[PDB]
């Protein structure tokens, strides 16, 4: 069947990158132009890419055996041996981390609960700092199934080891670049994303995190190339791919007023042609139309003719 | 369910060649990404490569330039041609595919790999 | 086209009815028959039922302008003029309160954060325990757009205000119960899931919420008819609707091993054919798969028969 | 994308009775639910009663027993019959749809409802 995407407005979706909603919908040339991100990456022909799940809710999460250590003058540390988010084994394979680690850099709050198996399950809830690195002194290597994380602590607070779920809370000196995967070796990524025709630039969904310091917290962006929604919708479908990308309009929902055309390259990601050097915001309230399959050189519209 | 099916394996000199291959029958609409992993005897099983629906690569440092993979979409067939094979290279291959999830949901039957010294 | 389901697993999917991974899979013939879910339901012709929001992350949660006032026999509270969660204004209509706002019972522990709308606003959160129930507080009454809780963790003396999301934490005295949606009066709710034929019981996606009792945290239950993924992939179709109901199998992803058929009534919940005293649990990594439209009164096989 | 267009409306006498119908045309598969909103000058609108593809209806407290509405899936088309109308039923009729997400989406042009009572 010819592709077609979810009549679904970005503002009505979740976000594939930090799990929240989608709240933006933006160019901008200021930004890196051909990011690594590796959640929220979908082949148009239903191949998930990089770490990117299914589910929504594994979207910068993860699970794993814990094992928790005092150590003076830091407090508990724990070594978290890695798993599927379904519990299935993790083996080291052809992407970074377990689907749906986190794809970013900073020092990111975890809420820890006991794994959850049955009703009357005891379950404990523990906050850590898990420093997601590259640090000249950060040893992650969620590639190899191991990462560490802290919680100050005077004495042992008697946590006991077993299966774990870890969500994120806040962020702590976000960075919009990938953590430490393995040690400070190489890894296997999906690859930046791009290329680019001359004069295109990527469509962003954004979100806000919860971004702390000492006695404050404050909104930071962080943008994903599709929403949760499509991701989900191509890795279902098994569509047919016919050429390189797919011409699709931003319309008005109502008055179906064109906002823009623009290029879903099979690779998963949107680009505009906008040449401006400040950011430009759309509605959240359009959706997109497929219109046809379009060869890699097809030239789109300017934003705004 | 999915069949995967390998074909090829065997003893070959140090410094030889070998070609394997993998066919998959069953719901072959779930399957995504097909590749190999390999285990030897009270050793750990161990990604070696895969490749997906679009023809994207991936292989252990341990194999790249060493080995390629290809793959015939109409025949959802994979094949894997092993050059400059060294002795730790000895192992059951298996060949493997992902679901529609991301998930390694599929394993084959393995089929051994020997290289002599 | 015919009606298809995607291939995914269950333990792949989200629930619809609390924001958390499918874990289970089952049928249990001494639980209500006939649950009147407001969240988790979807047409097959693709109308989302009741509640029902299209994304995952708006599942038991709300937005809202947040004030404090005293209450007369209860004290200091907040009050919540409630809004959709994308910001759209709320307006009491064909359903029991805004998207996504929780279908269950209980004393729900709230995260509430400041409104995030660009890099750089400042945001405060605030704890709060709102009651749902059989309340019968006119200050309690999402249909009309006006919640109100408690306050129970505050980081500092400046509580949050303004426009505001609210995330659920946790819960007490949880019962699978509808709250009271209109002050104890009569509200727009999509109808009870059923009905089933003789023998038949309803397939249940179940996960876990974090049930607090002063001192200990245990797991409690909640199930939805089906996972966020299934609603958001009708809702995303048109399908044509043939008959009364589609007949499915659910296979082991590995083996292709028969585990049940099962009907996908039109109005989006499935029935087994299942007869014993208790719970039965499936495996969650098994696959569904549509065979065939059917009647209402087409008869499947027992659980297990050969 | 959807448009909505109202036909019927008018001025009647309180106890009276007024049809009121809607066509909906452009990208219809993304049309679920259809409807009436109400509006008075300096008010939002208000829900009065929708239908779903499946036929399944609601209706505001305040008109049970004297609108019924009525849907042909085939022409994307919904009626509103509006029987012993009152002098509060006064207000613009808008037309509405949902779409996918299961947002009010759509909107027509409204039309205007004026029951009028003589003070004989």
């Amino acid at each position: 069947r010819m592709v077609d995407l979810p009549v679904i407005q970005p503002r009505l979706c979740t976000h594939a990158r930090w799990p929240a909603p989608v709240y933006g919908l933006l160019v901008d040339p200021s930004l890196p132009s051909n990011p690594q991100w590796q959640n929220g990456r979908v082949h148009v022909d239903g191949t998930l890419l990089g770490t990117t799940p299914i589910s929504g809710s594994w979207v910068s999460c993860f699970a794993a055996e814990a094992a928790y250590k005092f150590q003076s003058g830091t407090g508990e540390v724990a070594t978290f041996t890695l798993i599927e988010q379904d519990g299935s084994a993790y083996v080291p394979g052809d992407r970074a981390a377990p689907l749906g680690y986190p794809d970013f850099s900073g020092q990111l709050e975890i809420e820890v609960q006991t794994e959850t198996t049955k009703t009357g399950d005891k379950l404990k809830v523990t906050t850590f700092e898990m420093i997601l690195g590259p640090t000249t002194n950060a040893d992650q290597a969620p590639y190899q199934g191991r990462v560490f994380a802290s919680v100050t602590a005077a004495a042992s607070l008697d946590l006991v080891d077993g299966r774990v779920r870890a969500v994120p809370r806040s962020i702590y000196g976000f960075q919009d670049t990938i953590p430490e995967y393995n040690d400070g070796l190489l890894v296997p990524l999906a690859p930046p994303i791009g290329p680019f025709l001359p004069g295109e630039v990527l469509l962003r969904f954004r979100t806000y995190m919860r971004q702390i310091d000492t006695a404050d917290a404050a909104a930071e962006a962080i943008d994903c190339a599709l929403p949760q929604e499509f991701v989900s919708w191509f890795a279902s479908n098994a569509f047919t791919v016919q050429s390189e990308a797919l011409l699709l309009r931003y319309r008005n929902t109502l008055t179906g007023q064109l906002l823009f055309e623009c290029k879903l390259y099979n690779e998963g990601y949107i680009a505009l042609s906008y040449s401006g050097s400040g950011p430009l915001t759309f509605p959240t309230d359009g959706i997109f139309e497929v219109v046809s399959w379009v060869p890699r050189l097809y030239q789109l519209a300017s934003v705004g003719s | 369910q999915v069949q995967l099916q390998e074909s090829g394996g065997g003893l070959v000199q140090a410094g030889g060649s070998l070609r394997l291959s993998c066919a998959a029958s069953g719901r072959t609409f779930s399957l995504t990404t097909m590749g190999w992993f390999r285990q030897a005897p009270g050793e750990d099983r161990a990604f070696v490569t895969s490749i997906s629906r679009a023809a994207y690569t991936y292989y252990a440092d341990s194999v790249k330039g060493r080995f390629t993979i290809s793959r015939d979409n109409a025949k959802n067939m994979v094949s894997l041609q092993m050059n400059s094979l060294k002795p730790e290279d000895t192992a059951v291959y298996v060949c493997a595919g992902k679901g529609q999830g991301g998930t390694w949901d599929y394993w084959g039957q393995g089929t051994q790999v020997t290289v002599s010294s």
